[PDB]
């Protein structure tokens, strides 16, 4: 693993053909210390993170991680809270101005290869620094059904059936394939990813500790989820 | 304080996933003079400890309070010419918003708008981050009362009591012992200056000149100094409490 | 309004032009000289609007000098005719189109005599024997009766004397003198001017 | 930034360009090329370093570009900045074609492309091209020319020049054998051959030649194929073994 | 911006920075290029980390137009960049000559690309290489571009991981004469070279290019190749 | 664009890339100026393999100006070119031409603005810029890399400009400028003090143009300078 | 490396605090003001018998009525020298009159911390200047001289001396200046204190003399009147 | 060591050692002085010379007919700073008809002083000055520094040996508001000698002074305008 020159200072290559300050930028994922997970159904695609508010100085209903990019798109954003606030507003732009010039909402797909096409320059660019964030967004599709997007501060996008980003992600991915390899409704699926942020965790939840958001094959708006709606999740799997 | 070069640049991450100069310009808010603003049942209230550097200096020199728009209040900690900086693009963010859409700029829009011109000096080599942290209070009848907060790295949350600078743990511990949702400016006001006189360093520090400020249903949404009377009276309460 | 003549033969380039320099109603000089030495074998004879001429045609001159300078070597006719053209045709659609109207006579050691035409659209067009001016209209069908290519320098001179004596006699304009200059293999050689008192 | 910043055009303590100095040194580890100039034409003969067995062969050539009616070139160093260069080499003499009615002089084309590398040297804070060139030629003034220009922008005219790989061998080597006013295409052929046998560690698939000529008032560019440049080796072989005898 | 170079000469006389994006795309999955008498073949190792991702959702078998192909080993959002780059260079070909862009052409101009990559300020070389196919003037091409700008037409070629063995396979098993149908079969056994797994039409990635112009090959058709071994 | 400060001044007020400037130029051929009272002759230093015209080191700017030059030669030329475009550009805004202080002014102003803006190095190179005025003085001049210049009656600059100097001082005498062939005379001399078909001489006579002097012509006074010895 | 604009912990640019150190390799010269006009004097400093020194014009005329002694880098001086007149051209053209001493030293000073590297424009400074200048000349207010340096600042001098020997010309100058001497005496020191200061001997080519005296237009010294002055 | 190089970057104490460092230049200025009463703003400042033969500098600039100021720094930044609050005056004369408030030409030095401090390659303004000026809020005395931070003073000093003038405004602050022209010059003319050595007092020569105020536009006595308010002081 060796160094040359500015190669972990700046985004330039590395003897190996390695990216040290995109490396880095993943790393800095971590540093929110928060998990996030999302899980696709057979008509259904739920988001999930922590909600961690610890002094009640706060006003609850802003500490946030969930995101309405549109209508129909919705986001979890995992790392350093103001780079997520930077990439969901570029992310309302692109959507907004991809409707003006082609009369047509953007596909999740196509905002997330725009995304990470934005988050490649900075990864070529040396005077500036990758968005130490991961962004992973919703919505169902008028052909394909359900979508669950991901991309990264290196540039990489990809779909997923389900995914996780943040400090137990390698646990979270662990989990959830092992629940994937062994029929998906809006209810095994916000159960799945409930319990995988609690057993990853190793959390029992109270309604206020997470965040729920979905998008539905029969209300495709993306919807984020009431705290009673929340409890009504939480109660059932632990009557399981 | 990583010492090897990952902290001379906004644009350089260090190995452990850090932007080490966002971290040494809030440095600069944790060694200033404390800022709080509370959230009540009808209003936001400012208080700042200005400390009085020269005897020489006029009363009220280096305000620490702003108005950023007629309903918009601002109290800031750090870099003083940073946080007057920051209350032009405020300004003129709010400006920008009458002039597109007819009203009063929404609290939590402006907050959002302000941080991220914030955010966007925390991602070059070419600039250099904002030695500053800064509260945004509003009322209306709408949106009811408004109390956000942005730091050098461009993150805003809203808060029903806050506290920046030196004594920043130490004042919140004070805050946290008030039940705000359910009082009013005229009855806030007295513990804002109590709280601010508690977390004053006599010792330390120098003297110090109380600034207060509010926006609330008592001034018809509008961001106002605290009137002489109701100041005096505040600081006579703050002081007999101490003993 | 000027007069421009030029008649090649087959070793040599013979050319005229008026010397009037005038405003208004008023000849303001009876001694002025419309053409401009290029290289050593080239002249670039230029009629045309008040300020565009002088203008144009030292433009090009001072560039044809630069070119001799850089290279060690000078254009050829055809080069710098063509380099006049590329020059006047750039300018035609641009906000300052200039107003000339002229000839390149010239000669070179590989292709011989060669005279160009050029109106102020740019133009280009090599020609035995060419005019330019109101005085075209009543010498170029004098030119076409009397001018062969094979036309000694002394039987040119003739010819463009039978030219000038017919501005003479219909030119409602007064044009009394000329300046007459034969280019050839040894350069450009300064002629008699053709007068008229 | 200042912390990042290579400093490619600035002096070195003894008046030294070092990212010139270092461009020269990629030349020399590129295929070697050679160019000769003889009274009725002149040559380019290059060592062909796309040598493997599966390269498909969809061009005429590899290091040989035509520019102009009347020139071509070769080169030697970094193949991408080469690409740029000879295009660049091809734009110029457009530029003079459509202003003069006349081909560019071939001296004066070589000096338009050594101002846009002296250029690079001089302000910017690029790093230069790394790439020398052969240029090959004819014009009305100075008729069958040779030139070579390496990244610093400085030219010069030659009779015989290498560039590349063992450059400096192939030079003493040319020095020897060559003949000034008394060389024939036929037997600076045959001294192409010879240098480039030394030079290299040869088969027609590993060189590759091309002539410019004069054919009834028209300039003659051509690239020799292979079993023109097998005879052109199986003769040089012929006369090797026939010395020893 | 930055305005100086990144990329500069080292006193030996390299380019390293070009030096080290090659070693990124000597590390990259590998990608195969085999130029058949009737048209070319791409196959690629579209191996993903975990069941949970969705292998139809992004590609790495390409078109640019209607009769150009790509593939690449190396860095994947690199690539998109060169990708939107040479389907925008054939648009602006057949926008004013009327007619598909020669493969030659279209290689030359997204060479050009990378080489600024090298040589412009303040940016790193591309730590990609390409595999571009095409078929024009009725018969079928195989080119290669790498991170320094430098282009080479192959019969048959090897990138990334186990790029050196693959191409010795390919010398010693297929010349030319070689049918389409029979180089998607050598395509598929030489990245079985190197292929630490078992084999599926999700795990690996084709595409064809012959006188119906560039297609991706479907699951199913490479289901079937898979199905004779 | 590049916006760095390449000539900065160092601790002891030194202009380090000039002073590295003037060492390029003492790296450069010998050359010497000598100015006659009706004549202006500059010399060169000096392969069997290449064209002697295309590497000829005095450049005529004008008809009335010409000069030679140490140091880097790309350089030269873009100062060589410059100056020409200027002599042209000068008689096109006023009428008259370009004086030999004027465009020595003028390629000093050029040099020292290199030493002054932004990403741009010192020109390498020194000058020596002979000829006549409209007036028919005779006059000598000499530029270098910081931008400074200065009339000589004769002078050197290049690879041994020291000991030429020491030699034209001890020799420049009212003897020497006496006729045409003693005022050639003594560059030759002065050149052979540092070099050993080794020369390049130009002289420029009053009205007439540069006539640059060929080998034979050249011999016939190196023959009658061992002869005076 | 630092930006050229970068203070040193005393507060001084380092640039500029350099710029002042390459003054102290420049030629000495020295300018003394008097009721009867302003006295300039400048060492030629010849290097070569051979260096025309004609040639050598440390001593300029900026108007009629203005002139400059300059030190230093004296290619940097030949801009600043052409700023001045053209100064005083667009001054007479705008205003149809003279400038004054201070004035046109004031207009030569804005451009001394007109250098940097990010946000200039395209033909900008990267430097300051390495020069040091003494503007002695005649107004409304009499005869004046000034001093200026690569800081900017300009002051009032009623003898200044700027150079390699300007440590001891000063010193010479303080022990006979008086704010009454005429202005012979005024060039007879400089040339008494010229001579003092220099290597080489004193000489009519080794030397430059020039004066600005109400009723006169500034005068260089010609060889003939340097020779009756010596 | 690492940290003081460019104004972009802060030290690991929250710190901009280039800030810090242009402040040293107003502290190595010859020290100046400025006090209000209730009609009048005064500026006083010991002019310093090179030599004897050398005039003492020009430490007071005229700004406006409402305002006047007092530099100590680097004279070319004090000369850009103050072009800029000339024609921040003139703006605002030619567009209202009216002098420019006071405190609002300070606000716009502290907006624009503040824009080097945060971009690279860009350094502080390396100068601090004391404005004297007169408006609808009667006289007034601010301070600005490389900080780009301002302060509204009821007195002031800055330069080098300015602590010992600030310890005299200090004691006879409560005296300034009542005083009359003549005296609040004296405590001037007094906290600026307190700077100078015991070694030295005020001259004639050494000695500038700038007054503005309710019926008198901004005035700079240097030489014999000086002598009538020098004619009174004469202990230590
Ligand atoms: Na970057």
């Amino acid at each position: 693993g060796s160094s040359a020159g500015f190669d972990r200072h700046i985004t330039i290559f590395s003897p190996e053909g390695r990216l040290y300050q995109v490396e880095y930028a993943f790393k800095a994922i971590n540093q929110g210390g928060l998990t996030s997970v999302a899980v696709r159904g057979k008509d259904c695609a739920v988001i999930v993170t922590q909600k961690k508010v610890p002094d009640k100085l706060l006003d609850s209903s802003t500490v946030t991680h969930l995101f309405k990019i549109t209508e129909n798109i919705g986001c979890v954003m995992t790392g350093m809270t103001a780079d997520s606030r930077s990439q969901v507003q570029r992310a309302r732009y692109e959507a907004a101005n991809w409707k003006y010039k082609y009369g047509y909402e953007i596909p999740v797909d196509m905002l997330c290869k725009r995304i990470a096409d934005i988050s490649q320059v900075y990864t070529q660019n040396a005077e500036m620094r990758p968005l130490g964030c991961c962004m992973i967004l919703i919505g169902i599709d008028e052909e394909q059904g359900p979508q669950v997007y991901k991309c990264d501060p290196a540039g990489y996008y990809c779909g997923f059936k389900a995914t996780a980003a943040g400090v137990k992600q390698t646990e979270s991915t662990s989990f959830l394939e092992k629940k994937v390899k062994k029929d998906w409704t809006f209810e095994q699926t916000v159960e799945t990813a409930i319990t995988c942020l609690s057993t990853v965790l190793s959390i029992d939840f109270k309604p206020s500790e997470i965040e729920v958001g979905v998008v539905t094959v029969e209300n495709p708006k993306f919807r984020i989820l009431t705290e009673a709606e929340i409890d009504a999740h939480l109660v059932a799997l632990a009557e399981r | 304080s990583i010492g090897t070069g990952y902290d001379l640049s906004a644009s350089t991450f260090s190995p452990d996933g850090r932007v080490f100069q966002v971290e040494y310009a809030m440095k600069a808010v944790e060694n200033s003079s404390t800022a709080i603003g509370i959230r009540c049942k009808d209003g936001v209230v400012f208080g700042v400890e200005k400390l009085v550097l020269s005897k020489l200096y006029e009363e009220g020199s280096n305000k620490r309070l702003f108005n950023v728009d007629r309903h918009v209040g601002m109290a800031v900690a750090g870099l003083l010419a940073d946080a007057r900086s920051l209350a032009d693009i405020a300004r003129e963010e709010a400006s920008n918003f009458r002039s597109n859409f007819g009203y009063n700029i929404p609290l939590k829009h402006l907050a959002d708008r302000v941080a991220m011109y914030v955010h966007a000096y925390t991602l070059y080599s070419a600039v250099r981050p904002f030695g500053c942290s800064f509260m945004l209070g509003s009322y209306s009848v709408n949106d009811g009362a408004q109390l956000y907060m942005i730091d050098p790295s461009g993150v805003s949350y809203g808060y029903w009591g806050c506290a920046i600078g030196k004594a920043r743990q130490a004042a919140k511990t004070e805050i946290e012992k008030l039940q705000m949702k359910e009082m009013t400016c005229r009855d806030i006001v007295k513990e804002v200056a109590k709280i601010i006189y508690i977390v004053h360093d006599e010792v330390k520090d120098k003297a110090f000149e109380l600034e207060l400020s509010w926006v609330g249903e008592l001034t018809n949404g509008r961001h106002e100094i605290v009137p002489k009377d109701i100041r005096e009276e505040a600081e006579k309460y703050a002081k007999e409490s101490l003993k | 309004m000027e007069y421009l003549i030029g008649i090649q033969g087959p070793d040599y380039v013979l050319v005229a032009s008026d010397r009037v320099a005038a405003s208004n109603i008023v000849q303001m000089k009876d001694d002025h000289d419309k053409m401009f030495k290029m290289s050593e074998k080239i002249l670039l004879l230029c009629v045309g609007e008040a300020g565009d001429t002088v203008q144009f045609a030292e433009y090009i001159q001072k560039n044809v000098q630069l070119y001799k300078m850089r290279n060690g070597y000078e254009l050829s006719p055809t080069a710098a005719a063509n380099f006049t053209r590329r020059n006047l045709a750039d300018c035609l659609r641009s906000r300052t189109p200039y107003h000339v109207n002229l000839l390149l006579a010239g000669y070179d050691e590989h292709e011989g005599p060669a005279l160009y035409y050029m109106d102020y659209l740019a133009a280009l067009a090599k020609a035995p024997f060419a005019a330019h001016g109101y005085g075209a209209f009543l010498t170029l069908s004098i030119l076409d009766r009397y001018y062969t290519p094979t036309i000694s320098r002394e039987r040119a001179v003739e010819l463009l004397r039978k030219c000038l004596e017919e501005l003479q006699k219909r030119f409602i304009l007064n044009l009394p003198t000329f300046s007459v200059r034969i280019i050839d293999k040894n350069g450009i050689h300064d002629l008699d001017n053709i007068s008229f008192p | 930034s200042r912390r990042y910043d290579s400093r490619t055009t600035i002096f070195s303590p003894e008046g030294r360009l070092y990212q010139v100095e270092y461009a020269m040194e990629a030349i020399g580890h590129a295929g070697t090329c050679l160019g000769i100039l003889a009274n009725d034409g002149v040559l380019l003969a290059a060592e062909r370093r796309n040598i493997h067995k599966l390269l498909d062969e969809v061009f005429f050539s590899e290091k040989i570009y035509k520019l102009n009616e009347d020139m071509a070139c070769s080169v030697a160093g970094i193949t991408s900045d080469a690409n740029v260069l000879t295009n660049e080499l091809r734009l110029i003499a457009q530029r003079y074609l459509l202003q003069y009615q006349e081909p560019i002089p071939c001296e004066q084309l070589v000096t338009a492309l050594c101002d846009i590398k002296q250029a690079y040297t001089q302000f910017g804070g690029k790093r230069p091209f790394g790439v020398s060139l052969l240029y090959i030629g004819w014009d009305k003034h100075y008729g069958f020319q040779l030139y070579q220009s390496d990244p610093s922008g400085n030219y010069g005219g030659w009779k015989a020049t290498c560039i590349g790989n063992n450059s400096a061998a192939a030079v003493s080597m040319l020095k020897q054998d060559y003949k000034e006013g008394e060389m024939t295409l036929k037997s600076a052929l045959a001294l192409a051959i010879k240098v480039l046998n030394k030079t290299m560690d040869l088969s027609a698939e590993k060189v590759e030649i091309a002539t410019l000529t004069r054919e009834n008032g028209k300039t003659v560019i051509r690239v020799l194929k292979q079993k023109e440049v097998e005879q052109l080796i199986k003769k040089h072989e012929e006369e090797e073994a026939k010395a020893e005898r | 911006g930055y305005s100086f170079s990144l990329t500069t000469f080292s006193p030996s006389g390299k380019l390293v920075q070009i030096e080290y994006a090659l070693a990124a795309v000597a590390g990259g999955a590998p990608s195969v290029g085999i130029k058949a008498a009737n048209g070319v073949v791409l196959a690629t190792e579209k191996k993903q980390k975990s069941i949970l991702y969705d292998e139809r959702s992004v590609h790495k078998v390409e078109p640019i137009t209607k009769h150009i192909g790509l593939v690449y080993s190396g860095m994947g959002p690199d690539y998109r960049v060169l990708v939107h780059r040479a389907r925008k260079l054939a648009q602006q070909y057949y926008l004013v000559y009327q007619e598909p862009i020669p493969t030659a052409q279209l290689v030359q101009r997204v060479a050009s690309v990378m080489q600024e990559y090298t040589q412009s300020g303040g940016v790193r070389p591309f730590g990609v290489s390409l595999l571009i196919c095409g078929w024009n003037e009725g018969r079928p091409y195989l080119f290669q571009s790498d991170p320094s700008g430098a282009y080479f037409a192959w019969k048959a070629t090897a990138m990334g991981k186990n790029y050196v063995n693959g191409k010795t396979f390919l010398e010693k098993r297929y010349n030319e004469d070689l049918e389409l149908e029979d180089a998607i079969h050598t395509a598929i056994l030489t990245l079985k070279e190197s292929f630490e797994g078992q084999m599926t039409e999700d795990n690996i990635e084709v595409g064809i290019c012959n006188e119906a112009g560039f297609r991706r090959l479907t699951p199913t058709e490479v289901k079937d190749y898979l199905a004779a071994i | 664009s590049y916006d760095r400060a390449i000539t900065v001044f160092s601790p002891d007020g030194h202009l380090f890339q000039v002073e590295y400037a003037q060492e390029a130029v003492k790296k450069g051929s010998t050359a010497v100026g000598v100015r006659g009272r009706d004549i202006v002759v500059l010399g060169v230093e000096k392969a069997k393999l290449q064209d002697e015209r295309t590497v000829r080191k005095i450049c005529a700017l004008d008809d009335n100006v010409c000069m030679a030059f140490a140091g880097l030669t790309a350089d030269a030329r873009i100062v060589i070119n410059r100056a020409r475009v200027e002599c042209q550009s000068h008689r096109l805004t006023v009428e008259d031409p370009v004086t030999v202080e004027y465009i020595t002014r003028y390629i000093a102003s050029l040099k020292q603005r290199y030493t002054q803006s932004n990403g741009r190095r010192p020109f390498g190179i020194s000058a020596l810029i002979v000829g006549f005025d409209f007036d028919g003085t005779p006059r000598l001049y000499q530029t270098d890399p910081s931008g400074t210049y200065h009339a000589w009656k004769a002078n050197a600059i290049g690879r041994g400009a020291k000991s030429v100097r020491e030699f034209l001082e001890k020799n420049y005498t009212d003897e020497a400028i006496e006729t045409d062939d003693l005022t050639i005379k003594l560059v030759i001399k002065a050149l052979l003090e540092v070099v050993q078909k080794n020369i390049e001489l130009a002289v420029m006579r009053r009205d007439q143009s540069l006539k640059i002097l060929n080998p034979e012509e050249i011999e016939k006074y190196v023959a009658e300078i061992e002869k005076e010895k | 490396d630092r930006g050229v604009n970068t203070f040193s912990p005393e507060g001084r640019l380092f640039q500029v605090e350099y710029a002042i150190e390459a003054i102290k390799l420049g030629s000495t010269a020295i300018g003394i003001q008097t009721s009867e006009g302003v006295c300039l004097a400048v060492e030629k400093r010849i290097t070569s018998p051979l260096m025309e020194p004609s040639s050598i014009e440390k001593i300029v005329e900026i108007d009629a009525h203005i002139g400059c002694a300059m030190s230093g880098l004296i290619a940097d001086a030949k801009t600043l020298i052409d700023k001045a007149r053209v100064e005083t051209q667009n001054h007479w053209f705008t205003y149809n009159e003279t400038m004054t001493v201070e004035s046109v030293t004031q207009a030569v000073s804005n451009l001394a911390l007109q250098f940097g590297e990010e946000d200039a424009d395209p033909g900008a400074m990267s430097r300051p200047f390495g020069v040091a200048l003494l503007f002695g000349g005649v107004d409304e207010k009499g005869p004046q001289l000034f001093h200026m340096d690569p800081s900017g600042t300009f002051v009032q001098c009623d003898a200044r001396a700027i150079g390699s020997a300007s440590e001891g010309a000063q010193s010479s100058l303080q022990e006979v200046y008086h704010k009454s001497m005429t202005l012979k005496e005024a060039i007879k020191s400089s040339l008494i204190i010229l001579k003092q200061v220099m290597e080489e001997k004193l000489n009519a080519t080794n030397i430059e003399l020039a004066t600005v005296q109400p009723g006169q237009n500034f005068h260089m010294f010609t060889k003939e009147e340097l020779e009756e002055v010596i | 060591n690492q940290y003081d190089n460019d104004v972009t970057v802060w030290s690991p104490q929250g710190r901009i050692h280039q800030i810090e460092y242009a402040m040293e230049a107003v502290k190595q200025g010859s020290a100046t002085v400025g006090l209000k009463s209730k009609t009048h703003a005064v500026l006083v400042a010991l002019k310093r010379a090179q030599s004897e033969l050398a005039a003492h500098q020009k430490k007071i600039l005229h700004v406006d007919n409402h305002i006047g100021i007092s530099i100590a720094g680097l004279t070319a930044d004090a000369r850009l700073l103050c072009n800029f609050m000339r024609q921040e005056c003139l703006d605002s004369r030619f567009v209202f008809d009216r002098p420019l408030p006071v405190s609002r030409l300070v606000s716009l030095i502290g907006s624009k002083t503040q824009i080097p401090t945060q971009r690279y390659g860009r350094r502080p303004y390396g100068v601090g000055l004391l404005i004297a000026g007169y408006d609808d809020m009667g006289p007034h005395i601010f301070q600005t520094c490389p900080s780009a931070n301002y302060f509204d003073c009821r007195a002031m000093s800055i330069g080098a040996r300015s602590q010992s003038a600030r310890t005299y405004l200090e004691r006879h602050m409560s005296e300034f508001m009542e005083c009359n022209l003549n005296e609040l010059v004296k405590h001037g003319l007094r906290a600026l000698r307190e700077t100078l050595p015991a070694e030295q007092d005020l001259t004639t020569k050494n000695v500038s002074i700038g007054i503005v105020g309710k019926d008198l536009e901004f005035t700079i006595y240097d030489d014999d305008d000086v002598s009538p308010f020098l004619e009174g002081l004469e202990e230590r």
